[PDB]
């Protein structure tokens, strides 16, 4: 069995190594169930997804199924989607309006909330409902984004997100009228690791400006210019979080990387215009040039990521150590523009889906790095993430936190080190902030 | 924004015309299943709409609302300008998801004619299965219909495509993209 | 024992071959659009429907790979019992069937045989059956299909009298058959 | 290894609850086939499934490939589907008949006893010494059981006082029953253990909401489910040893009629033939013909329901997976029309396809994949049904008996599952 | 190999349709395991082909399909394809007995009009089911480019050249106990 | 964890025997992995597969992707096909001509020797010679082409020893050599690798019996049938000193080549200057290479060869129940064209995928590993006890241990030098 002095042994910070083996292994992934998606808070998506009384959500909280619904003081729930009878499924739709849940094997009735409500002979036979039923998550909330955890002793999502807050609301609080979801969740399967696609929103600025997305690039480029005469933005930051595993980079100055993804009209609209200064007001407690912030990434750890220019936002679902599924959606401004709107749309279909031109080109290579590992020596010797390392500063004019360059791996190192130190912590007395 | 039974007319398509459209779908099978993509993207005309909705798991009442409406996320949803992009990308030897290609196929089956209010050009209804192996040992596969609206065009195949939207047989997609065009 | 099928030596018109694959067009549209009554309106009040169990044999006894007439059976069934199958499938409370599944009944290698009475015609097919359902379930069917269609003025042009599927495997791969062929 | 303390942890039957992990743990399974599996009696299959000499079915013992042949003596002894040279499978097909069986690796021939004849090259070990190993071989009027075990007790003393609820299905004519052509076989994703429990202990499903729509494929179109009387007097069995659980009806005419059809339902109640079936079971003083919808399960795999007919083995394949094999007994002198009856409404109810086991299978298959989250196997589940309520002195049926809807049986199922592989000996699990 | 070079001169509705139905009547052939009659179909001259099928860049994507000088899956004359009859038919050929459930399902299939006069190349789209034992099944699609001359016999056609093209680099069946 | 005393009692050479769960135990198979895999010599292929600079195959060593790539120097190189940085596969081809190998994952560009020469951004955010990916150790023999990882094993030509003889049978029969025809068949077999592995090093006793009796049919005149064909009995079968290697053959016997291989191959293999060449180079241990015919061959661990015929193959291990066969056909240099082209059709015939005696093989390896699911199928030992006690070391027509062709002692020390490599941790005792 893995002892903690194990675990200590697969990440290190220091040296900027990581152990191949924390992809692969079977009894890590056990393990990892427990200590990290059983105590994490974890995206289920956006309040726009249910709006009226009743609506649901039919997703995951890592392997177990969750019903995300909204009750009639309008707070939103979150309960296990299983029957403490004899474990049936009791929300049996992706999605929908529900009066009420029944489970269909031997009848248990439910309320929107979750709550064990009749049960079919429960005089000839049995005992009190009130204490039966699926196990409840707690609920938190964030500018729109619904967010859960199932364990008590967990700090709040405030706590949680802490120093990276700014940094999401640059997508979130542009506008007083707040962001609402395009109808929409595609779901794919990619058989990687999770940490990869966490670690690549988190950190990896270094993919996107070198080789992975040559051809995205070119697919979104004037038809009369060429790849040579495109040209890759180089400035920017990178932001690693004071606890959690948290970070994002961005582009500063830079327009190609934007332009060449959502087209000019949504670039005016990011950087140009009434509504576009009228976001630069709203973040004015924050100090920040969001206006010269072109093309960003995020991962909230562990599996909350999202593209705050392309709009694009998933949850990454664990489904072994060598498979995730993909939930992602979009939003937009409730008082954006029709025309913006429709915008926003078809280039996040373009880009960012099974079929996205971005996309298409990130899923290669996670899935050929999974293969690999299958071997043994491939497994033998630590790989490298030593980018920007000890190079990062959190004295910065321009940006609220620690900040580096935008080609650095100081919040991948801060991601994995988190992930060891759930893996191996067993009390939050000592995990949490 | 919902899909039924494909309106199929009551006096079946001619014969020589049904044989027409079979073999037109047959020969762009082909020009997909060999990478001829410039040659394939040629058969768009331009006033094309590219549209593969996504589907859920919905109770039988829900049933309008399984597919995704035109302003909702979609897996495709393409205008000729976008599917240029899309074609420069899977040509682009940069192109890392189809470089080394796929191997594809194909598989049309189905054909259903139906005439439109303008003459030589016809609402297609078909039933396919794309194989696709790539890499060592990758295979997915995927089944759905096409409605096509087809126009009769001076080129080597026929016909061209005016609009088509695909109706896969998948809420989840089981494949790690969609590299290929259906 | 089936066996190949013992195609006329003269080819159906170019007509009556567009008919009746138009008609497995037709039926396929109807089932993979969950249009069961319709569908159901296809069977002859005196239809048998028929999918035997199939067997590993051994060339000395290639006679006994498909089940008999009065053998068990994957389907065996008359107007009656199909119309109980269709109020299950189309039921609210069929749990196997709702949220319902996702099909596609891809159509090939069809022959057209002509029989001793006018307007009636015996029918030789191929199908891949491709079933999606839940979030991930997938469920691949093949096999062959030979029925009696009898020419009727209905939506389809056809209305079928007899029905027997020749499905390739021996233990079902899949969790159920909710699906018709 | 599971410390047999800590296997007595999963299952407790004074409580009402139930460890979900039993259901998904790899472990367990691996211990379940040598513990559970490996000397336990398990259907193959029943006796006209190969009446003449040299006849063989190809079938399972828990993922052994296992072959069940009749003999000149008209034994019946069945054998591992294996060459011991280098493993192959000696006999190729499902079933058929056979002079001698040869592999086809290396030409090892074999009588239809399993004895090894012949040896290509043996001139240039004994060959008696190097044969297929043969399983104990016990039969139930008609029904073909088999065994590893040599420590285990015979058929008889195993199957014990669930016996007279065998005889309900088995032992109404004297010229015994007859297994109809076919035998289906489907795939389920699911554990073994809810496929035996729901036909041990499970009428409660049937009685709400899984067969909703099964009822109303079984009755007239112009009849629907508000018009269908809900069913709700019986009572339910608990077998004294052996893992084995009852439950049934009582007074409820249509019931059956809904699932079995006008005819059988009259052939299973009234008449010549069902009258001479309460005379024959007449010893046990058990009230035959007013007992309708009887669920059972022969431990560990091997269940039916009497009055359908339908007859299954499950198959371990696995913690998340299961192979379903099923067949129908008719009896041997029962009418032609009787018989195509049977026939035609087993394929109707109980098939892949089957009305009823469609929706049986999915409750399973969505509960399994449930499991594969961590909290989902966290928290126990309710299995408290008629706590304490099933008393041992009921004037109608004999044994350990309580109300239908109750999961008595289904504490009985687990009570022994726990023990055939916590307890390593015959010496106490007797 | 490269795109089916199909005539600009689309082929008769009177031919398109035996063509097809030759196929479908092969096909018809090779699921039931007629192979003495299937075999009759093969001219002298016939050439039976499969190629290994390779992973390449795009700048090298003429090496795709192995050449003539290359090892195959399959690589047939007359006297060749007779021994496999002799073998997939017999008693003692175990890899077909017990038989496969198999499945031809044939689809786009192009007939071309060459010079000759009773002559036609002709390509075609396939998928093939493999189910036997009692769980293996073995998923196949490709396509298969041939010649065809018309023929006196029950098919109304002969195969004189047949090129099966895989859609596989390595092969995901334990075997290719089938014909395509 | 699996104990020392554990694995020595999964194989009994004295007696025989065979513990069925070396086939099917999934912590035996990653042990495996280590102590066999890891540190063998395995054949990636010939030298003629990498003939120029630059020129590159992606193949296999157990379930490492590796690359094996020829050198400015003409040397052979083989590394792990992994980019250190994320573990991103750097050369993502089967086969080709390289100048550089870049990874596409965020740039880091290499050499075709495996140098790590370029990181983008390098100076605006550790040393490039010490990240290069794993190099394995690269040894050929009379053509083929070995790998391996451990720098404290043996080199190639002590791991053969004695083997190497027969070997020098098939790759030593001209001084141009041997070179490959192209094409690499691959497809995968769900059997565990041993099966395999032992068939081609003892088990002549398959093809004389019951296996290829259609395939046999298949190269037999029309007018001729099964009884006209005498059943192949006598020959040989060689145990290498030590590795577990082994081989057979036929003695004077052609009715099992000729079927195979037809009339001018044999013909080739046995008469004329060609064949007398082949003897005269080969007389270093006075062996007759003329009167051998059929013969088959192991190189532990997953090497396998039938010099006879001439086909060639790794089974590359996917886990216990798994394996993926890669093969090729070998041909002399130097042989006529049509002798070359009957040799590429009579192996596509014969041993592909879809090959009348390759066929039966698989259908065979398949039944046993899905029978090895069960409890008692696991449960008592297999035979292996046929020839125990009738070979020695001293045969004036063959070097090494011989025996009787229908025995199977090579098969007895292939697992008993499986076991004693699955057992000993240091190479201190494993070693010759
Ligand atoms: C992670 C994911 C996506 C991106 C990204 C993609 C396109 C444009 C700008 C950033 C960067 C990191
Ligand atoms: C293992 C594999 C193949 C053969 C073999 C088959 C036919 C002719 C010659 C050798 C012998 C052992
Ligand atoms: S499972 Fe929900 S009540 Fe039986
Ligand atoms: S395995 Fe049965 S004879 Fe070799
Ligand atoms: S993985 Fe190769 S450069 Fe990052
Ligand atoms: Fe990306
Ligand atoms: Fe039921
Ligand atoms: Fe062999």
């Amino acid at each position: 069995n893995w002892t903690p002095e194990a675990i200590r042994g697969l990440v290190d910070q220091e040296k900027g190594l990581l152990d191949p083996r924390i992809y692969a292994d079977q009894s890590l992934y056990e393990l990892e169930l427990e200590r990290v998606f059983g105590r994490s808070w974890l995206l289920l998506g956006h309040e726009s997804h249910v709006p009226e009384t009743g609506d649901f959500l039919a997703t995951y909280m890592g392997e177990d199924p969750v019903v995300m619904v909204r009750q009639k003081d309008k707070s939103i729930k979150v309960f296990l989607n299983q029957c403490r009878h004899r474990g049936m499924r009791i929300c049996r739709s992706d999605a929908g309006n529900a009066k009420a849940f029944t489970c269909s094997y031997h009848g248990w009735a439910y309320d929107i909330a979750g709550k064990l409500v009749n049960v079919p002979f429960e005089k000839e036979a049995f005992f009190d409902k009130a204490e039966w039923g699926p196990l409840q998550a707690r609920v938190a909330t964030y500018k729109g984004l619904v967010f859960a955890n199932w364990d008590v002793q967990a700090p709040d999502l405030e706590t949680y997100l802490g120093d990276a807050r700014p940094y999401m609301d640059v997508m979130l609080d542009r506008t007083p009228a707040g962001t609402v979801a395009i109808g929409g969740m595609q779901k794919w399967v990619i058989p990687c690791n999770w940490k990869f696609a966490a670690e690549q929103f988190c950190s990896d600025m270094y993919h996107a400006g070198t080789t992975t997305h040559l051809s995205g690039i070119l697919a979104g480029i004037p038809p009369e210019m060429d790849l040579s005469q495109a040209q890759i933005p180089t400035k920017g930051n990178q932001f690693r979080a004071a606890w959690g595993g948290h970070g994002s980079g961005w582009y500063v100055d830079e327009p190609g990387s934007l332009l060449a993804v959502m087209g000019p009209k949504v670039t005016q609209y990011w950087t140009e215009g009434p509504a576009a200064e009228l976001a630069e007001q709203r973040l004015g407690h924050t100090g920040m040039p969001v206006r010269r912030m072109v093309g960003q990434h995020m991962t909230i750890f562990p599996t909350c990521s999202f593209l705050p220019g392309i709009n694009t936002i998933r949850t990454w679902h664990p489904r072994g150590p060598n498979e995730i599924e993909v939930w992602a959606f979009t939003l937009v401004d409730a008082d954006a523009p029709a025309e913006i709107k429709e915008e926003y749309r078809r280039h996040n279909i373009r880009n960012f889906s099974a079929g996205g031109v971005f996309e298409q080109d990130d899923g290669e290579n996670w899935v050929e790095i999974q293969k690999g590992l299958r071997g043994y020596k491939a497994k033998s010797q630590p790989l490298n993430a030593q980018m920007g390392l000890g190079r990062s500063q959190t004295g910065h004019p321009d940006f609220p936190g620690n900040v580096g360059y935008v080609y650095a791996e100081e919040a991948a190192r801060g991601m994995y080190h988190h992930w060891m130190r759930m893996m191996s912590e067993p009390s939050w007395a000592t995990l949490k902030p | 924004h919902f899909f039924k039974t494909f309106e199929w007319p009551s006096k079946a398509a001619g014969l020589e015309l049904q044989n027409e459209i079979e073999q037109f779908y047959y020969r762009e099978a082909q020009l997909l299943d060999h990478r001829a993509y410039e040659a394939w993207f040629a058969l768009l005309d331009k006033d094309i709409h590219y549209f593969m909705p996504l589907r859920t798991n919905r109770m039988i009442r829900e049933g309008e609302l399984e597919y995704s409406g035109d302003q909702d996320l979609a897996h495709f949803d393409e205008t000729h300008e976008t599917m240029y992009g899309r074609i420069r990308k899977v040509t682009s030897d940069v192109g890392w998801a189809e470089n080394p290609p796929s191997r594809t196929r194909h598989l049309v089956s189905n054909v259903i004619v139906k005439e439109t209010a303008t003459p030589d050009t016809f609402e297609v209804n078909s039933a396919f299965i794309l194989y696709r192996n790539r890499l060592e040992r990758q295979v997915d596969i995927f089944a759905g219909e096409r409605r096509d609206v087809l126009r009769r065009a001076d080129n080597n195949l026929g016909f061209s495509i005016a609009k088509r939207t695909i109706l896969l047989d998948a809420s989840t997609l089981l494949s790690n993209n969609l590299s290929m065009f259906f």
